[PDB]
C-alpha cells in the first residue's frame, strides 16, 4: 500500500469554494480533552487509501 | 508602516498572508508563519509573489479563494484627518490562495 496520499475524514465545519486548509489539528465530537491526541470520539483528522 | 499580515491564530497552527513594502520592492507570501513584528529592524511556502501629505487608501477582500487588493494615493492639504471629498480605489492584485481570514494586523 502507497499511503502517501491523504483525505481529511473531519472538519469542524465545510470548505468555502476553493478554501484550502492543512492544518492537522484534532478534531472532537466527544467531551474529551484531547489537547492533541487521539481519544473517545476523538481523532486525528487525516486518513489514507493505501 | 510596511506591511500586514491576515489569517486566524496569525502565528504556527494555520497558514497565514505576510504583505511586505520595502521600497524597492513589494514582497507577498503565504506560510505557518513565526516572523518578525517589526520590519524597523531593517534599517510554509505555500505561495509567494514580488513586485502626514501621502494619503494611502486601500481596500482587502478576500473572495472564492482570491484575495483583491484596491488602492489609491493622493496628496491632501489638511493633514488633520480623513478628508471630505471622493476619489475611487483602482485595482492592484487578486491573489489565489484559497486561506481562511478572521484577523489581521498592520506592520510598523
Ligand atoms: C475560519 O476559521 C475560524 C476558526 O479560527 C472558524 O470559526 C470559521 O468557522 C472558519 N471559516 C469557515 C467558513 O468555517
Amino acid at each position: 500500500g502507497n499511503y502517501n496520499y491523504l483525505y481529511r475524514l473531519f472538519r469542524k465545519s465545510n470548505l468555502k469554494p476553493f478554501e484550502r486548509d492543512i492544518s492537522t489539528e484534532i478534531y472532537q465530537a466527544g467531551s474529551t480533552p484531547c489537547n492533541g491526541v487521539k481519544g473517545f470520539n476523538c481523532y486525528f483528522p487525516l486518513q489514507s487509501y493505501g | 508602516i510596511r506591511g500586514w499580515i491576515f489569517g486566524t491564530t496569525l502565528d504556527s497552527k494555520t497558514q497565514s498572508l505576510l504583505i511586505v513594502n520595502n521600497a524597492t520592492n513589494v514582497v507577498i507570501k503565504v506560510c505557518e508563519f513565526q516572523f518578525c513584528n517589526d520590519p524597523f529592524l531593517g534599517v510554509n511556502c505555500t505561495f509567494e509573489y514580488v513586485s502626514f501629505k501621502n494619503l494611502r487608501e486601500f481596500v482587502f477582500k478576500n473572495i472564492d479563494g482570491y484575495f483583491k487588493i484596491y488602492s489609491k494615493h493622493t496628496p491632501i492639504n489638511l493633514v488633520r484627518d480623513l478628508p471630505q471629498g471622493f476619489s475611487a480605489l483602482e485595482p492592484l492584485v487578486d491573489l489565489p490562495i484559497g486561506i481562511n481570514i478572521t484577523r489581521f494586523q498592520t506592520l510598523l
